């Protein structure tokens, strides 16, 4: 298929830990260790012959 | 709305429809508390006050700000290259905050019942910020997760001292919205009326614009002596044309001028002595001196010159990862205007010479140079370039009288700029529980074009990616996750008539 | 086999005009390029002209642009490089390289020939003295 | 404004790894291949590398080239006292437009 | 006022139908002052630019209407009926514009001379005699034009922007007249110019015409400053003076080309705006140097040059019956007072460039097809009447 | 015509920056290792709360043209007459004119109320309330490099008398 | 038209910089126009 | 994260469709004949 | 039409338009026997 | 064109003939003619 | 580098129509040389 059916993408939002109290310019690397869980339903119509 | 409901989606994007672009970009942010939810004074004797050129009086706040005040926050490098390349001119339209997704934290669990007070300030009264340069912007690659810096302000001072004209300005006076976990804030603003950036070179310069085939029907002096010998005064007349262009009469001169020191990347052409400080060009005001950074707009070398560079006329930004004090020329990036040569005197030349005396028959004609000048009616000139890395606006000052109101480092300069949105937890409770926020911020900014019409025949200088192999790549993420921008990027790459 | 002989040492005085030959043989002198790269007694290598297979096109660096001159014989199969209007610091020795490189690449980008030069010449030393 | 800037000394014992390199304006390095010239005293230079990496034939394995950026390097691994000598990076330059030599290296072997 | 002129021009061949690369080192070089990179062009471009073009022996532009008409082409003598001859205007400005930098070539100021069309150029960047990769080269033949066999004709009109009215009259009050007063507006700005004598005694025997000129520097490169900022060109009392660079200076009819002597030459002066201007040749004034005490007594220095400063006023420069009309304002971020500085009416959008030439009538093709282009011609110029119609507003 | 303006800032156009943040400029800090011979390198540093004078700003104060000082405690001026030669002036036509009021500036530095500028204020009052965006009328405008530095020759700087205007200039007008 | 998500710039045909004797696409001292190099179509990328 | 995305707490959901665009049907049948066979 | 008269004018430029690109190129020619 | 797209292909097609001289050997023939057709 | 015979015509990859062979140029559309060789190109495979 030129055009298959498309990519899904999924990633868990990063939620920051504790920042310090005083202004730092680098990126956050500290974070609070988290994960998801849920349910996927897939339906496919397929033609016969 | 609720707890277990999403207030807004994740929007980052561009739309490139006709003579317009719309720029989308959604960060994660992380606000602690400052001052301990508190206000207070701060000056420069904390720190000793020993230099009155670095006195200071003012007030810190536990109130945090966004600033967005960076082309890099809303341009990818390519969506970059491909305005920069393809377009005479830009200018900021339309914008449109919105702050959603509040989550707060106890030190870790969520405080449910807690609220985060945001308040924009559309009147002007806060003393405004966001147009000096300030670190703490949106970081440019949309991954990365920010903190938000502290609100400061400084007002007048006598050493470390205040006065009675000094203003204290407290933040919670303003009406403020107040949100939980299911509320969210948002607000459209509309750019005042600016000219157009500049994105484009000139193909010509101020003292070429002539025919080149043809003479002027204007005369100049071409002798004040016959030869040599006693007695020998004349006055001869010669027609100005192709083969002495240096005389002939122009319309238009080269703008303003204040010298810059000039210091080579070389470093054994430089004098071995302390000149950073001493050797700088300054102003002074009420007593204190400041640099003259960057400086009026001038052209940062003359052609074949590029080991050369003003010594506080060019932005200079830091690499990934480069220390704070002392570091080497290669942890940095100067940036260079080359494209304003033609219209603007060079940074560390004089503008020129003027005639300093009556000569006579018993007196030579005196000449001198002229380190700075001003404004002379029928200049022309360019303002400073933009940056991917660079600021976009600033507030103009709020005066009787200004001249060109375009900000030094560059960018569009307003009476009405974008707003300060200000933004803090709501305390807990001089015992207060240790708290914290993050949630997700985006912005969108429509941006109008000027599309290039040239009939040049011969193909234009663009930005590109170099081919040749490397261990990175540019503009991307290196194997331990680093986002970095290896060089600055100018956006004067097509070119213009004179 | 593949030979570039140099010419002789010769002692010039300021003001006066070298000529140094290049002579080829072995291969065929009208397909390589020809270069000109002269090192002063204690000082590393300086470049000062090509001259291309046909000898219709050559380039000069920029330093000694005027003052310098190269022309190629197929006849006798040698090279000539001019040097005039000498000066102390002209004291040097002055080799000839071959270049084997044809043509230019056109690849993304700015076009580029490679300018590796093979074979040298043995060298001659000009001074430069009064 | 355009340069090619090598260390003037090197050093290293034998069977130890020895680079060189040299740094160029973008010009040069960055947009033109690379070639290494290896100079014995009193003698012609002898092209080691040419076009960044490729090694012309009757060259040792054990020279290698590399180009990155603007920077260029040379690596010898394996070294004996034969190969000390004066070592220089040649790149056509641009601006100059003509080729453009480096100052040179002298690699000194230890014993 | 609406000035009518029409005039008969002739039109060469130019360049035998080649754009050229021209440079400093093709007209002998040798001057980094005037070193230059640029094309000419075959084509040819027509001057009304002064203003004895449209005036026989407070005012401003308002209209313009061209005509070309009567087309008469000739092969070198009998005429060619089947030949063209191209012309359009710039209306997008997209050319380099050389109307501005006062050039020879315009429509006569007597109404029955036959005049020459000149020649169209223009300059781009150089570095020294060489073209950097920012350099730009047009054809216009890449422009599309109207192509006029000997019946056709060519008009177009064009408004000119609102302008400023051009001063024509001289003030009465002196600006410090309206010593010690407190005032509430001071002179315009000054940038010195030497002080040069008719009377050649006079001077010091010296040469010191570019030596003790004033100037400004682009790029390294040396301008004169000419004529500069509009100044007062003597003071009251004399008139044997004259700024060196500082005014405009004419042929006198039949005045030769190099090195002619002081009675050739007219020189302007702008004695006039001394009211409200500085003399070109005096200091502006004087400023404090050091601060006095009981130790140190108070210094001055003088002012050869200053900018702008709030409560200036001041006079643009006169315009003359031998002088230009319009310049184009330069594009650019920014400028200050655009009233071009050799007089007139500056304008982003002047009138419009009008390029002309030739169309090339080759000769007899070699009869076997060869691949190279056609560098043989049929000798033809042409020549015609062209009329130019502007309105005028006066105050 | 606009509204006079009857206010007085409460910022100066030095001060305007965050004082918590740095700025993501750099200046150049260090030209020398230290003392000895040959020992040039360049170092820079971020501009920061600090190091308030090196930042780069967007807007620059108003122009200048000095005045000499005339200090009210007599024994500290000069025992010289200058009241007419020590003027700052303008000449038309070569007729000098005393230059009065003159450009609107500061009177007198922070903390000296006893200098008064000789020909730039109406008489006494003072303009130090424009102060915060106007340079002060005794002092030069700044500094400019004179020359070229090198191995040879020693960086130098001039003093600036008088400026004139300059894109990004902002200035006040002089009160009523 | 390419509306693609790369977010690294890409390679783009641009003249040289540098000076030269000759601009690059044009008529020389003689009036000869001439082309100084191929010029091929592709510049942009594409995902496969 | 330079492509929109939905983002989803505990009580949102996510759903989209999609179309197969025409492809020939697959074969799933043995034949009895074969080539040379005909 | 005509001797005196001619029969088109001089186009060459390019119109960028959206989606599409119009090339207008004119060019003189010699036709021999 | 090709820094800013994908793919292209021409559509439509525009030829023109004009401002015909035919010369004798050098002068005009006005009564001269020129075929031209296409083979479409 | 290059074998020191003549191979042009003889070294070439052709077709033959009727008995009479066409040199086999540009021909089919293949890359010009392996990555980081850019001294080689095909013999009839490229446009001159």
């Amino acid at each position: 298929m030129k055009h298959p059916p498309p990519q899904i993408l999924i990633k868990n939002t990063p939620v920051p830990a504790d920042p310090p109290t005083a202004f730092n310019k680098d990126k956050l690397n500290s974070f609070i260790t988290q994960y998801s869980t849920g349910q996927v339903s897939v339906e496919i119509e397929w033609e016969l012959q | 709305d609720g707890v277990g409901s999403s207030s807004g989606n994740w929007h980052c994007d561009s739309q490139w429809l006709g003579d317009r672009v719309i720029t989308t970009s959604t960060r994660t942010w992380a606000l602690p508390t400052y001052n301990n939810h508190l206000y207070k004074q701060i000056s420069n004797s904390t720190s000793g006050g020993s230099s009155n050129d670095n006195a200071y009086f003012g007030y810190s706040t536990p109130w945090g700000y966004f600033d967005f005040n960076r082309f890099h926050c809303h341009f990818s490098p390519r969506d970059w290259q491909r305005l920069i390349n393809n377009n005479w001119g830009f200018r900021p339209k339309r914008l449109n905050f919105k702050l959603f997704n509040i989550q707060v934290k106890e030190v870790i669990a969520n405080n449910l019942t807690s609220t985060v007070q945001v308040f924009t300030d559309s009147d002007y009264q806060l003393p405004y910020v966001l147009g000096s340069a300030h670190e703490g912007c949106l970081p440019p690659f949309p991954a990365d997760v920010f903190m938000i810096p502290q609100y400061g302000y400084l007002t007048l001072n006598d050493g470390s001292q205040a006065v009675g004209r000094s203003s204290f300005y407290c933040l919670e006076y303003f009406p403020s919205q107040m949100l939980r976990t299911g509320n969210n804030f948002q607000f459209s603003y509309e750019f005042e009326n600016v000219p157009f950036h500049s994105s484009y070179a000139h193909s010509q310069s101020l003292d070429r614009l002539m025919n080149p085939l043809i003479d002027q029907y204007l005369y100049y002096l071409s002798k004040t002596i016959n030869g040599s010998g006693q007695n020998q005064q004349t006055l001869k007349f010669s027609v100005a044309g192709p083969s002495n262009m240096a005389v002939q009469g122009r319309n238009y001169i080269p703008g303003p001028s204040y010298r810059q020191q000039r210091v080579s990347t070389t470093v054994t052409q430089n004098n071995n002595s302390e000149f950073a400080w001493p050797g700088a060009s300054s102003w002074a005001l009420n007593g204190r001196n400041s640099l003259m950074n960057p400086g009026p707009a001038m052209a940062s070398h003359k052609e074949g010159e590029d080991r050369f560079f003003p010594l506080s006329g060019s932005l200079i930004f830091g690499k990934q990862g480069t220390g704070r004090d002392n570091v080497d020329a290669d942890k940095v990036m100067i940036t260079n205007e080359e494209e304003i040569k033609t219209t603007n005197p060079v940074a560390t030349e004089s503008y020129g010479q003027v005639a300093t005396n009556h000569q006579s028959a018993q007196a030579q004609a005196q000449t001198g140079w002229v380190q700075n000048q001003g404004i002379l009616p029928g200049m022309v000139w360019q303002d400073r370039d933009v940056y991917l890395q660079g600021p976009i606006w600033a507030k103009i000052p709020h005066t009787d009288g200004n001249f060109h109101p375009s900000p030094l480092m560059g960018g569009f300069g307003m009476k009405h700029p974008p707003p300060q949105i200000l933004i803090k937890n709501t305390p807990v409770p001089n015992s207060f529980i240790t708290q914290y926020s993050t949630g997700q911020v985006s912005v969108e900014i429509e941006w109008e074009l000027q599309k290039e019409n040239s009939k040049r025949w011969n193909p234009e200088i663009q930005y590109t990616s170099n081919y040749y192999k490397s261990n990175n790549v540019e503009f991307a993420v290196n194997t331990e996750g680093v986002y970095s921008e290896p060089r600055p990027i100018g956006t004067r790459y097509l070119t213009r008539n004179l | 086999q593949v030979q570039v002989v140099e010419s002789g040492a010769e002692v010039k005085k300021p003001g006066a005009s070298v000529k140094v030959s290049c002579k080829a043989s072995g291969y065929a002198f009208t397909t390589y390029y020809m270069h000109w790269v002269r090192q002063a007694p204690g000082q590393g290598l300086e470049w000062m002209g090509l001259i291309n297979p046909s000898g219709d096109s050559i380039t000069y660096a920029q330093r000694f642009q005027g003052r310098v001159t190269m022309t190629k014989d197929t006849s006798t199969s040698t090279v000539y490089m001019e040097l005039s209007s000498l000066r102390s610091e002209d004291t040097a020795i002055y080799y000839c390289a071959r270049d084997p490189n044809v043509a230019f690449y056109y690849g993304s980008g700015n076009y580029y020939k490679d300018n590796a030069m093979d074979v040298w010449g043995q060298g001659t030393t000009v001074t430069v003295s009064s | 404004q355009s340069v090619l800037t090598q260390p003037p000394s090197a050093s290293g014992t034998p069977g130890q790894r020895v680079t060189i390199s040299c740094s160029g304006s973008s010009s040069n390095i960055g947009s033109n291949p690379v070639n290494w010239y290896q100079q014995l005293p009193g003698t012609a230079p002898k092209l080691l590398i040419y076009s960044n990496n490729q090694r012309p034939s009757g060259v040792p394995d054990r020279f290698s080239g590399s180009k990155s950026g603007t920077s260029a390097s040379l690596a010898i691994s394996g070294l004996q006292s034969e190969d000390e000598a004066d070592y220089y990076c040649a790149a056509w330059d641009d601006s100059l437009n003509g080729v453009l030599f480096g100052g040179g290296t002298k690699l000194t072997v230890l014993g």
